[PDB]
């Protein structure tokens, strides 16, 4: 038996956003 | 991937217009390919099956699939994935493959939203991989299928506009699973309580009435509610019989007097579901989504020229929606209710929303206003967008005011904004009711016709109207009837409104709760009582 | 439920709800469901999300393949409400909150714990009922 | 062409273009390009600049190692071509734009697609074209 | 099968409390199993070992082992693994039914949580299949026995949090070791220096203040550090002798030395260690928990801060004093652990007492750089600020100092976001842990204390507040003389240029900025002063009176309104 090498999934990340304000 | 003959027709109903495109474009490219044979042309349809949560998406595509014959093959998205990147691939190459080597054969991605999702934001390389996976195992049924038969891929998912565009324009038929109606609500009632013993006061269209905004999963609960209190009475004398047989809390002897007999068994008699259960059934389930309010006309006092006007623009235009529509009554948008606060417009709103029994969403005043430039237009609509949902629906402004001032020259850009969202949702089932106490600083384009154009004058009581507003409130929450007169005609009540009344009722209840606790120190609402409430409570 | 392939951790669960099915009525106990049967937003793994396709797709079988009165009840029981999937809770209408024993209930349990073991004369299964108003 | 092992994924790609050379003169037909083309600048990870590197190396390959006298021709189709890698991008010599059809390539197309049906004489292809303003 | 009969209770030392644990726990139903067969009683407790590595978890373990005398099966998890799935699975199935087969026994699981991690990120299917072998291997040992012959298995990990949740369910007995305290830390320096020859001034008590956040596995670098010094004069012997030999900097040509004979060993007098040697060794020795995250001590010391005497008192008694007296302070309850929130105009000297802090109590010393812990990442911003405390802790007593805070903790408004406000939660949980008798002493500084969360300053949290604000006339004088003398007029002139009323506003920075200006008006004459002079390089430029004189004129104080930070 040999163990090959396999790839997964990725992580999940933070993202900053901008708001308008009226006053 | 065989089909099963377990769901029938029979057992999903109030889809009467979706089973009808059904059978021209799934039934005959499955069935009667044949035709399309002769011609020589390839039926390949994706149906697409759209709406909200619990409308019967899945139950259609397993009661087709039933009826039709043909081979099916039930695909969930969520277990398309696998652990290895290239394994998810892997088993939907497994799937168009064995339709085309299976074909005529009918495709269910339930929950294609799970996969099929916006590869724009789905940045990792698997999301975005899986649907050009879909897509092109979706081209192979349109080119390596036989002239002689079809296969039909079948998706259903709740959140249609998640799907990537190039995957929802490979579905070419879409059926948006809409609420049900009164009617459809009355066929899937009837549908469920098919097999089921039921006596003769069961009113279905009294039950589909009462329950608005149910989906028929809702339904399903409903009716799996009333069964059980069906039963209650089949145990009730089961439990007599065990006793009966055998002369420790009383449960526990219960579960063991039926350990006891087992094997032995004794027969339970045959009862109906009544309709009163099938009412008591719906109040104890709470549908997943606002609620009628528990006030009626019982609740309001006096009033008598305002019920009628309120009777003749929005109650009547419900029970009877055939007869109004016979003489060219449109239903008015709605009902600008006007007048001093605390007078019962919020009272008699709830009225309305529970005489007419519908649904009912209250706004106390200036609650949407927003800093930004979006989310306060955003709540206005949302606001549209569930009572439309949830048909009929009573949708109450409270000062509205401060909503929808004038747009005079002095407004600037922010409350503009607003009176422009309001005006277009008014004009797009939804009675809207507005209430203000200045009605000089409301928009007039508001108050035209079509719009809130009906005003109703709710004011302040004289004399006689408090009286009956106070017998009312005392009436609800069990002094006797001639004291009520007495404190109603005192001459401190004179600027009371319908909550300082209510307000008036809560502080003789307090004073009662000092009697009572100078009583256990050393209860019946007494005169003197009333005589300590009238000091402490001011109109305002 | 594990099983040596990840293919055949849903052999095993389509060997128990087909089983119940076979040999209707039958009883299911999902001890800790929720252990195998989580939210699966952040588990991308494939044996997570494939649980929970498994067990919603074996209640229906058990509302299609029955004799009408010979129905297979699935009873879970899990410490962790929380950890179920919406799509599942929905699905579970009655939910029976077992809560906390009161004093005569904690009596019996401490009896009953100790009942292999050997005990003096004095031990008084009173007091010690008293003194645990918030233990399980 | 994406495989589970490490090399596997990008072993498929260049026994493509190896497979072309050999077969020379060929035509490769990569389809839905954007899914393994993705920009490796924002789509950060091991595989996928992998498989970027391999076709840019294939791509190389058949315009290098033929003889002379056969060619060989890559067509690649995507709906999102800002998603390719401008490595990639720029390696189409040719890029076709086939956007919507007007008014006069609709009547051409219904022709096509009613071509093996059976007709009355009464349709009118200008009246179809002329009521299907966004349609492809 | 055998216990290792090479370790004894005697070289294992300062684990009192845990080894009271592990007698009523690991020993008693090992082999008294007699008294719970009489009893009636199972004994499911599986013990695991956990707390900071190099506590001496795998050598304790080994040492109860040969000890208690009974059969033992130490378990390398590394070890288990052969080279084929079903056999990995087998070695497991081999140690469990063994241990049954010859109770009562020890099953050793050394690093455990290398085949014990969870198993929701455990794709592959032979690694999540080791933990149920292991876990129902557990159950086996409640079955088949006869309840008196036990079989316990302890584990030991430096991860209990890696642990599968379905394994660490299934061990009831959790024994936490922790780190050694300073009376602990002298058992440990003595046992540790018992066949070494030693001289009579060590105090191993004194050894023990000066050593914390240490672990037995530091202690043994300490010895070991102390042991190289009482060799390094027979190191200068071996080397005068090669010089002698022989007729590329020094160090170098030491290497090529003793490079050339590498044969002609000479004989190594035995000397003995004296403390001097210690005290240099502890210095040498960086402990295993000060190895990551810790700043460079600031070089700031008393001297470097001019005038703040209310500061200075404040911070060397809340700070300094209970950190060097921790028992003197305690008498008249003092806590030793406090929460100081510095604020005040910028300029005026909070980042510099902070380090004269973080430099004259001796102490460890940790700095957070602003928002310095926040993360792309779901999870690992909140992680680093609950791993921040997590060594501050465990290097009691730990100065923390959060500068300029108002960007880690803003007030919580609707324009806040959920991955800030998911980290002030964290970080104001984290200081409710920090007990009284804790050790960790944070100090916060920010210009803004305005724009500050308002529940960070409440008792328990930084309750503490010392403003730093500008200076008096006579306070500037302290200042103006600090930063002169630390550079280098004399000290009468000082005073005028302090004194004069240009320097109104000054801050702590607008003084070093004059300073700067009149060291810069100095060479803008000396280029001039050599030009006259000469047209050799000999001129020497020396700060004037003159040069202040000209820097008054062109230096402004940095703070526009005095009174805008005084309002919070
Ligand atoms: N038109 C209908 N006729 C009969 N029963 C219905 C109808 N609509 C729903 N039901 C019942 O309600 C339930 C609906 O199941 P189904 O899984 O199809 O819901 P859905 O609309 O697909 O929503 P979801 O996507 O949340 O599953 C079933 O128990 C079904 O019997
Ligand atoms: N209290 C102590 N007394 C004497 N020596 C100690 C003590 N604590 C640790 N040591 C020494 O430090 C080393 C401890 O090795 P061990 O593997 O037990 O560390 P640990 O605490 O188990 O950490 P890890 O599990 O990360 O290896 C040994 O060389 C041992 O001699
Ligand atoms: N009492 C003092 N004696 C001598 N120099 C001082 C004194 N106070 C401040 N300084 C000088 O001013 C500098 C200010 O450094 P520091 O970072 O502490 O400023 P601050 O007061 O914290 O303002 P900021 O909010 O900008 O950080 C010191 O490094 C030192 O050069
Ligand atoms: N005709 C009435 N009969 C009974 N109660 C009334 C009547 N009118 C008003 N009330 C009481 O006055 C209170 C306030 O009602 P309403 O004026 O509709 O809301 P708001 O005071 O917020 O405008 C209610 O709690 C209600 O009990
Ligand atoms: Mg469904
Ligand atoms: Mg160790
Ligand atoms: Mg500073």
């Amino acid at each position: 038996v040999v163990v090959v090498v396999v790839v997964v999934v990725v992580v999940v990340v933070v993202v900053v956003v901008v708001v308008v304000v009226v006053v | 991937r065989t089909p099963p003959t377990k769901v029938s027709i029979l057992d999903i109903a109030g889809v009467d217009d979706t089973l009808q495109r059904l059978l021209k474009e799934v039934w005959f490219p499955l069935r009667g390919g044949e035709a399309c044979e002769k011609m020589g042309y390839r039926y390949d349809n994706g149906v697409l099956l759209h709406g909200p949560s619990g409308c019967g998406k899945t139950t259609l595509a397993h009661a087709i699939a039933g009826s039709i014959g043909v081979a099916f093959i039930p695909v969930s998205a969520p277990s398309v994935i696998g652990g290895t990147s290239g394994e998810s691939e892997k088993n939907i190459r497994d799937v168009f493959d064995e339709a085309i080597r299976l074909a005529p054969c009918l495709i269910f991605l339930d929950q294609i939203d799970a996969i099929a999702g916006r590869r724009e934001s789905a940045n990792k390389g698997m999301e975005s991989r899986i649907v050009a996976e879909i897509m092109n195992g979706m081209d192979r049924i349109r080119q390596n299928t036989p002239l002689g038969k079809n296969v039909v891929v079948l998706a259903a998912t709740n959140r249609p506009e998640f799907l990537d565009p190039a995957i929802r324009r490979r579905f070419s038929v879409e059926i948006d699973m809409g609420m049900p109606s009164e009617r459809a609500r009355e066929q899937i009632l009837r549908s469920l309580t098919r097999d089921l013993s039921l006596a003769d006061d069961i009113n279905f269209k009294e039950l589909a009435k009462m329950t608005p905004g149910y989906v028929g999963s809702d339904l399903q609960y409903v009716v799996k509610a009333a069964v059980s209190e069906s039963f209650q009475a089949n145990i009730d004398s089961l439990l007599a019989q065990a006793r009966a047989k055998h002369p420790v809390s009383q449960p526990q002897r219960d579960w063991l007097l039926l350990e006891a007999h087992r094997d032995e068994e004794v027969s339970w008699p045959s009862t109906k579901i009544t309709m009163e259960q099938f009412r008591k059934a719906v109040s104890l389930v709470q549908p997943a989504s606002s609620t009628i309010p528990d006030t009626t006309w019982s609740h309001v006092g006096a009033l008598e020229d305002v019920r009628k006007k309120l009777e003749m623009s929005i109650i009547g235009p419900i029970k009877n929606p055939e007869l109004f529509t016979r003489v060219g009554i449109k239903p008015a948008a709605g009902i600008l209710l006007w007048g001093p606060p605390g007078c019962g417009k919020t009272l008699v709103a709830k009225a309305v929303a529970n005489e007419s029994k519908a649904n009912f969403i209250s706004i106390k005043g200036p609650e949407l206003l927003n800093k930004y430039v979006g989310e306060s237009e955003r709540a206005v609509r949302q606001l549209f967008s569930r009572a439309k949902s949830s048909a009929p629906c009573i949708l109450f402004f409270d000062q509205m005011d401060a909503l929808v001032p004038r747009r005079d020259d002095s407004l600037s850009d922010a409350s503009a904004r607003v009176v422009n969202t309001l005006l277009t949702e008014l004009d797009g089932g939804i009675y809207v009711i507005g209430a203000t106490n200045r009605p000089d600083m409301i928009d007039e384009a508001i108050r035209r016709p079509g719009r809130l154009g009906t005003s109703i004058y709710v004011g302040l009581p004289s004399a006689e109207d408090r009286v009956k507003i106070l017998k009312t409130l005392y009436r609800n929450t069990v002094t006797t009837d001639a004291d009520l007169e007495k404190v109603a005609l005192d001459l401190r009540c004179t600027g009371f409104s319908g909550a300082d009344l209510g307000n008036l009722m809560q502080a003789a209840a307090q004073a009662c709760l000092e009697r009572v606790y100078t009583q256990r120190q050393q209860p019946v609402i007494t005169m003197e009582d009333w005589e300590k409430a009238l000091n402490e409570v001011k109109p305002s």
